[PDB]
């Protein structure tokens, strides 16, 4: 029915991996919906993110591969995360068999323009969470072609 | 269980001994291969049940591919391939008499336009119509 | 070509430009008010 | 085409390493019948070494030649592990009869004779023996040899006696022999003897004289014998009585002969005591005598001129193991008496180094003066065929480089080039006088020069035999050859052009990266790509196994492109890794990302490049191997350009392509091989941030898949199991009507997922190789070089494969000139870039931009190589 997936974040001055639990993902396989329940950032995390933003570091997310059999991870410029008012979207890519494939995090809007951001802005997690199952590619269209050529012949 | 597809291949006007030296019969896109014997006929062995396109590949003279449907029980039939509207059946005798259709046309002839081709130029007409408008 | 720059020209339009730019030369060398032109 | 055959193009036909060869032919027939490791059966002209008729087979082991025999004028072959036996007419160049055989591992093949003529074939499998007619191949009789469930049969003998000898052994135990009759096939007789020291019969034992079995025993340094005609117990003769000994840690061999199957074998035979050591022994009624001892001789061979047997012995002029200079002499020795022939010695030299002859097949004939005149086909260690003729002039007749049959990687290298104003004017006027004098004066690797159009390049080819070639791209000749000692067949290569020829003060320099699969250790070989010699710059010793390599566009001071390697410990090794190089790539470290695709675990990882030459886990994805295995990781070529960033959509508007230069196109297959549940996935994973742009999965489809990735679009051909038809599927990536980030493109600054346009077409034939046509500036339209199994090269226009072709034409389509969508793709014979120059068993198509803008150089490599 529903499976809970951990989700850790990491951001440091040295840009190393210090993933810490951020939010839980409730993937309900039946209806194909995912909901996250994250805790808001603290002052030190906000502060840590500030130096990471100052030094143009990266913000890395990581989730377990299975509901500790592995992990799938990605990263996003934390300074772009902070210059977007903590507005981002993370897409969960799975496969046809319903197995976790990857996680992609991207801010909104992307990039950076040197916009200074106050601390008060970073007390909300504007996060759009989507799940991306593999999209079946369309096969070649034959019915239209045969009917069309039949009309041409007649 | 394992069946063989027989057939023949003759090029009109050319003896087999002249073209079979560098010709191969392909069963379903090189997935199975066979070689034509001296007389011109061919036999392919080790064919499981299904549908296979048989083509006599020869650089000298092309050959029309033919679909062959062989069943697990053993009965098997030949027909004309059609990747579009594959449900159709156009029966062709099983001892494939794939007569060639002459040498292929890999080359394209030179244009060699004549003065009669230059006579009716679309550009000349489309640029002389304004000339007539300017005069009138 | 499809993506070729428009500044590249074939033979016909080059000849047209040549025939456009030579009337002044004709008047220069042949003589004033020569009859070789395009009107 | 245009009927200008041979004006610019050239094809070379190459067979693989010669697994089995046959030289015995009529003197006027001038034919060689050879079956190679590439499943190819071919006929070579004796005089010049050219193909008469060549018959390739399935690339896999399901058509592998297992045994060749020649009789009269038709050659008889066995393929697919004894499954099929065929008779090929050597004259016409076609089959005579093809017969499938029963199950059971083939172990030995032989012929039988009734009284004087061979008419049937005895083929033995591990559990049975079968007889087939020569005239038609009809099965004569099949007998299951007794007790065969335990014994392993290794040889078959017959002769004019009209009987069949079968021999089987059990390792380190007794062996058994069965007598059958050719007329019926019933077990005439059966005997067993004890051979505690014996290991196997075919490799060690042999049979000479009148079916007399001879096993060399190294345990006691002797020659165990069994007069198989009458004797029922093995006899023993030490070699000390004959002043002979065996080597240490070696298996001695015995080489008999049989001029014709009907007659008994010659009493004399060879014995391979130790490597670089042979003996000639003549067995005569329970005892043997040494005829001639050949020490420090590499290879020996036997031949029959019709009445007498001739032995050819190979050794270099003077031993220095190895050999001083690669000068090998082959001498003729009579077999009746171990006497060297007179004025028959041949001497040749191998061009390469570290290569020694491996195979020697000699063909003999009677000269005008009744002297045995012989020719020798010798295959070296590096898969090279040499035809040596007795007469001194042109001691080699035709040297064939069969090694080039299996090329792993090749590249095209451009040929070498052919304050005060008063000073500037002075030198300019001086140059003017120089040019005037040069004009008025007008009243081969040595002189190699670049063409005006840069249309004549040089191809640096790598061969899995570890051989490097330099082939002129215009004529197809070879300019330089080099050999890499100790290269495993399965080793992985990687060739990189570090410095081109545009830096005259600096030598051209290329780097090849080989990686042994078994060991995992990778090595770097740096060589001049023009001359082929190793550069004096010693490449670094890659201690750790490596995973991936990058050719950074940054160049050293000597205009050598920096190359980066990621080892097993995920460290990065630079090359040349100088202080300037180290500084440049350390200062530009955070903008370098690696991606490693572990196909075994279905994992993709993307690592950064730290300042201090270290990698960190930037992103990681896992495609579960349990449902999907990665089969292709085709990324876009780095050396391409895009002319039109956007495209005109009509309406006086523009649609922007999604030019992502870091876009992977990982294609995976479904581990479910069922014809109804199979699928093929394609993920457009980003190369930097790891984002999956698209995750398409085509259902009810099966590989193999041939995908080309270009500037924007990808095109992957596949098989459709539901309808049994090869299908294309073009994916075009388009951005919005207005570009997001123009000035520059960053994979970290693409929050807008590009839209995907898809379209599936039907291809009415199979495929073997695909590659888009590449131009210098990308102005010229794009074409796919479809590689058909037939050998042709279809030039499919990319404009035809547009996914925007509407199913119903409209005014917008007519304005844009879009053809209505047609699921069928034509294979018109007029589109082939080659006429009849078919490239059998095509492996790849290389497209080079060349100079100009309309001409792209094409090299189709496979069995044949065509340009
Ligand atoms: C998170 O941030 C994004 C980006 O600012 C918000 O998306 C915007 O939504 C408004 C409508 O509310 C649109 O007009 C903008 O064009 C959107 N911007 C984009 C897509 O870049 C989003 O609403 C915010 N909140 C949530 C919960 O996702
Ligand atoms: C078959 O291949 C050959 C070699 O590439 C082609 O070469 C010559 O083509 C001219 C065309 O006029 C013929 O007159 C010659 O006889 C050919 N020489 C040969 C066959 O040795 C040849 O055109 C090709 N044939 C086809 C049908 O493509
Ligand atoms: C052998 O001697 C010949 C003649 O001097 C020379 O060309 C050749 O390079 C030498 N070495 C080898 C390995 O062939
Ligand atoms: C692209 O993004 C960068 C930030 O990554 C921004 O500075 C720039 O203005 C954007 N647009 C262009 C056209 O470069």
């Amino acid at each position: 029915g529903t499976v809970g997936l951990l989700l850790e974040h990491s951001f440091e001055i040295d840009d190393s991996a210090n993933f810490r639990k951020r939010g839980s993902l409730l993937w309900n396989q039946q209806d194909g919906t995912l909901s996250l329940s994250q805790r808001q950032l603290s002052e030190e995390e906000r502060g840590r993110l500030r130096d990471v933003a100052a030094l143009n570091g990266l913000y890395r997310v990581r989730i377990p591969r299975r509901p500790a059999g592995g992990y799938v991870s990605s990263f996003v410029p934390a300074c772009s995360l902070v210059e977007s008012h903590l507005s981002d979207q993370l897409t969960l890519h799975v496969d046809v068999a319903g197995n976790v494939v990857g996680v992609s995090v991207v801010t909104h809007p992307g990039g950076c323009r040197g916009h200074e951001v106050e601390d008060v802005d970073l007390e909300l997690f504007n996060t759009s969470v989507q799940l991306q199952p593999p999209t079946t590619a369309p096969g070649p269209e034959t019915a239209a072609f045969i009917e069309r050529l039949e009309m041409e012949q007649a | 269980d394992r069946f063989k597809i027989e057939g023949r291949a003759v090029v009109p006007g050319v003896k087999p001994q002249d073209w079979i030296s560098a010709a191969r019969v392909l069963v379903d896109g090189e997935e199975h291969v066979g070689f034509l014997k001296t007389d011109g006929s061919f036999v392919v062995h080790d064919i499981p049940s299904g549908s296979y396109v048989v083509e006599v590949v020869s650089p000298a003279y092309r050959f029309d591919p033919v679909r062959v449907d062989i069943t697990s029980k053993g009965k098997m039939r030949a027909r004309y391939v059609n990747y579009i509207k594959t449900s159709e059946v156009v029966r062709l005798p099983y001892p494939l008499q794939m007569k060639s259709s002459g040498p292929p046309s890999y080359f394209i002839k030179r244009e060699s336009w004549g003065w009669t081709d230059f006579l009716m130029n679309p550009m000349v007409m489309m640029m002389v119509l304004p000339l007539l408008i300017f005069v009138l | 070509l499809l993506t070729l720059d428009a500044s590249w020209v074939s033979s016909a339009s080059w000849y047209f430009l040549n025939v456009f730019g030579l009337r002044s030369i004709y008047s220069l060398i042949l003589g004033q008010d020569n009859a070789a032109d395009q009107s | 085409y245009e009927d200008q055959v041979g004006k610019f193009d050239w094809r070379q036909q190459y067979v693989g390493k010669v697994k089995f060869a046959s030289l015995e032919f009529s003197p006027g027939s001038k034919k060689l019948v050879v079956a190679t490791e590439k499943n190819v059966i071919a006929a070579l002209n004796s005089r010049t070494g050219e193909i008469l008729w060549r018959h390739v087979d399935k690339g896999t082991a399901e058509g592998a030649v297992d045994a060749m025999l020649l009789h009269g004028q038709d050659v008889i072959t066995v393929s697919n592990g004894g499954r099929i036996m065929r008779s090929w007419e050597t004259n016409i160049g076609g089959l005579n009869w093809e017969i499938t055989l029963d199950s059971g591992s083939f172990q030995a093949l032989g012929l039988v004779g009734l009284q004087e003529s061979v008419r049937y074939i005895a083929v033995l499998k591990k559990t049975t023996l079968a007889l087939h007619h020569l005239s038609s191949g009809h099965l004569k009789w099949v007998e299951h040899l007794p007790e065969s469930d335990s014994i392993h049969y290794q040889m078959v003998y017959s002769y004019g006696s009209g009987v069949v000898w079968a021999l089987g052994v059990v390792p380190f135990s007794h062996v058994n022999i069965v007598k059958f009759n050719v007329e019926d096939g019933e077990i005439v007789q059966q005997v067993r003897v004890s051979t505690p020291w014996l290991q196997h019969l075919s490799g060690a034992c042999g049979v000479v004289d009148e079916a007399v079995l001879v096993c060399p025993d190294p345990s006691s340094r002797s020659l165990q014998t069994l007069a198989l005609e009458t004797e029922w117990e093995l006899r023993q003769i030490p070699l000390q009585s004959l002043d002979l000994e065996f080597g240490s840690g070696f298996q001695p061999r015995v080489l008999p002969t049989q001029p014709n199957p009907v007659d008994a074998s010659r009493a004399q035979f060879f014995l391979h005591l130790s490597p670089s050591h042979y003996a000639l022994l003549q067995y005569h009624y329970g005892t043997l005598s040494l005829l001639k001892n050949f020490p420090q001789t590499a290879l020996v061979s036997f031949a029959t001129t019709g009445e007498k047997t001739v032995a050819a012995v190979m050794a270099c002029r003077n031993e220095v193991l190895a050999c001083f200079n690669q000068t090998y002499t082959i001498n003729l020795y009579l077999v009746e008496t171990g006497r060297r022939l007179l004025d028959t010695t041949i001497t040749f030299s191998l061009e390469q180094s570290g290569t020694r002859p491996e195979r020697l097949y000699i063909q003999v004939f009677l000269k005008k003066d009744d002297s045995v005149g012989y020719r020798a086909l010798v295959q070296t260690e590096d898969h090279l065929l040499l035809f040596l003729q007795q007469l001194a002039g042109k001691v080699v007749l035709w040297s064939r480089e069969e090694s080039l049959a299996e090329v792993v990687c090749l590249e095209m290298v451009d040929l070498p080039l052919t304050d005060g104003l008063l000073g500037m004017f002075l030198k300019r006027l001086s140059s003017q006088l120089i040019l005037l004098q040069a004009w008025t004066s007008h009243l081969n690797i040595d002189t190699l020069a670049r063409d005006e159009f840069n249309l004549q390049k040089m191809m640096v080819m790598v061969t899995a035999s570890g051989k490097l070639f330099g082939i002129e791209s215009s004529s197809g000749t070879i300019l330089w050859k080099q050999y890499l000692p100790n290269v495993k067949p399965d080793s992985s290569f990687k060739l990189m052009v570090q410095r081109t020829t545009a830096h005259f003060p600096h030598p051209p320099q290329c780097t090849l990266l080989v990686k042994d699969k078994e060991s995992g250790m990778s090595s770097l070989y740096v060589f001049n790509p023009i001359f082929g010699k190793w550069s004096q710059v010693a490449p670094p010793v890659l201690k750790r196994p490596i995973l991936q390599s990058l050719l950074l566009p940054v160049m050293d001071q000597d205009y050598a492109k920096v190359l980066l390697l990621i080892d097993d410990e995920y460290k990065v090794t630079a090359f040349p890794a100088t202080r300037n190089v180290l500084r440049q790539l350390h200062e530009l470290a955070p903008s370098i990302f690696f991606y490693l695709v572990d196909a075994e675990q279905g994992r993709l990882c993307g690592y950064r490049l730290r300042k201090d030459l270290t990698t960190e886990l930037s992103w990681e994805l896992t495609i579960p191997p349990e449902v999907q295995r990665i089969v292709k990781v085709k990324g876009k070529r780095s050396s391409e350009h895009v002319h039109s960033q956007g495209r005109v959509m009509g309406d006086r508007s523009v649609l922007y392509k999604s030019l992502n230069p870091n876009l992977l196109a990982v294609v995976t297959e479904s581990t479910d091989a069922h014809h109804e549940r199979t699928f093929i996935g394609i993920f457009l994973i980003d190369g930097v941030t790891g984002r999956i742009i698209h995750s398409s999965v085509q259902k009810k489809a099966k590989g193999p898949v041939h995908i080309v990735h270009s500037e924007n679009w990808v095109v992957y051909q596949y098989w459709n199991t539901k309808a049994r038809r090869n299908e294309f599927t073009v994916l075009e990536l388009y951005e919005g009507t207005e570009q997001y980030n123009a000035t520059a493109f960053s994979s970290l600054d693409r929050p807008q997922l590009p839209q995907v346009l898809q379209q599936s077409y039907i291809f009415p034939s199979s495929i073997s190789a695909m590659e888009a046509t590449i131009t210098e500036r990308g102005i010229t339209s794009r074409h796919l070089l479809i590689g058909l199994p037939s050998g042709a090269i279809l030039s499919l226009p990319k404009a035809l494969l547009d996914p925007r072709r509407p199913e119903i034409p409209t005014e917008q389509s007519r304005e844009e000139n879009l053809i209505p969508y047609s699921p069928d793709v034509q294979i018109h014979a007029e589109r082939f870039i080659n006429y009849n120059q078919t490239v059998s068993r095509m492996r790849g198509i290389y497209t080079a931009p060349s100079g100009l803008e309309s001409t792209c150089l094409v090299v189709a490599y496979g069995l044949d190589i065509y340009q």
